[PDB]
């Protein structure tokens, strides 16, 4: 995609789109950058993630609104409104699944296989778990189980690498554990696994904070607060 | 229950 | 557009899209509803306006961000960044002009010519002035003057009708005067005309408030506050 | 200077 635009121009315009809060444009620019075939820098990986996180975030929010309306329409004492709510929820759902498939396609072709460093490989595998998790949020058919296992497998590989290759305060390691814990709680019906992972992650990060500079300390403690927020909600 | 926001670079 | 969908289903899905804050979808649904060829009810006119106001509002906000960056890049002591900022601002600008042209096309084919009642005719002519005003905000060529005159002409016809056919507290009459005053201040370089229109509009509405129910009173005083806010900023 | 917001029906 965007095959006639220079890679550097795509990256520059992705940054401009973020400033203009044009996240669909941002995602299209970063998709074009990925398809140039070169590996992505730390900054460029962040741009890719931010763009699609915003796009799919809007779709998930819309899907939840429409799914809530649909479920109210299918209640005892309901006045038939027609197929419109279901049809429109299906439209948004199909568009969401398309975005997730696009991201998963980028990771599979060929971001993950060329990612050899821990920071890049864990980053992409965390993304893979995330976008399978988003697919799981809307899945109801004969593949909801397979989608959930695909998310778990990606998260698990990322966790194994991060525990071997990263310090316990590494922001990517912390964010991976945070999202994997959300997967356990919200998707896999394993709230005890979710709580245990968040607690162990928080405690081991705390014990490693003494090694950090003032700036890295702020990076890690911010994500630790998110783990604490979830623990407060779950316990 | 919140995942990493990750909407701002 | 949306030619195979029932008019009623388009209206229903437009309301769903607004609830999901999917304003591009909302605009597409209402565009399809308009092209069914039937006149629009008071509620349906509001849905049309809300949808495109949100869509073009996002584009205008993005265009202002990018135009600001572009102007900084073209300053004394600037480090050339390439054509990217201009190219992307032009992209957003072209998309904005397309949306404005689409709305103006709907008004011209054939909403305005079939609008005979004051409430509908003033509503559409106010929209026509608004979307020419949005075109004027980005115009720089040999038609910036013609676009400005097109906005003024639409606003002026709407004002003439509203002064003849509506009470001074009518929310559409008040909102028309508010936006026409913004046109005078921001587009036509006539701040004194802007201030005079806002003051006269506010004062004549105030003198008519005694005629209103509690609910109509709240409707009118809300827009009167917007006139007051602008006067506070301009004087 | 603000026009009618008109983003909510
Ligand atoms: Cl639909
Ligand atoms: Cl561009």
């Amino acid at each position: 995609a965007m095959g006639s635009m220079e890679r550097a121009s795509l990256i520059q315009k992705a940054k401009l789109a973020e400033q203009a809060e044009r996240y669909e444009d941002m995602a299209a620019f970063m998709k074009g950058a990925v398809e140039k075939g070169e590996e992505l820098s730390c900054e460029e990986r962040n741009l890719l993630s931010v763009a699609y996180k915003n796009v799919v975030g809007g779709q998930r929010a819309a899907w939840r609104v429409l799914s809530s309306i649909e479920q109210k329409s299918n209640e005892e004492g309901s006045e038939e409104k027609g197929p419109e709510v279901r049809e429109y929820r299906e439209k948004v759902e199909t568009e969401l699944q398309g975005v997730c498939d696009t991201v998963l396609g980028l990771l599979d072709s060929h971001l993950i296989k060329e990612a050899g460093d821990a920071e890049s490989r864990v980053f992409y595998l965390k993304m893979k778990g995330d976008y399978y998790r988003y697919l799981a949020e809307v899945a109801t058919g004969d593949d909801k189980k397979r989608i959930i296992d695909s998310a778990r497998s990606a998260y698990q590989e990322a966790m194994d690498i991060s525990k071997k290759e990263m310090p316990p305060t590494n922001p990517i390691r912390l964010g991976l554990a945070l999202n994997f814990s959300v997967f356990h709680y919200e998707i896999a019906n394993s709230p005890e696994e979710a709580i245990s992972l968040a607690k162990t992650t928080f405690d081991e990060a705390m014990a490693d904070l003494h090694t950090l500079s003032e700036d890295s300390y702020k990076d890690s403690t911010l994500i630790m607060q998110l783990l604490r927020d979830n623990l407060t909600l779950w316990t | 229950a919140g995942s990493i926001p990750g909407r701002r670079s």
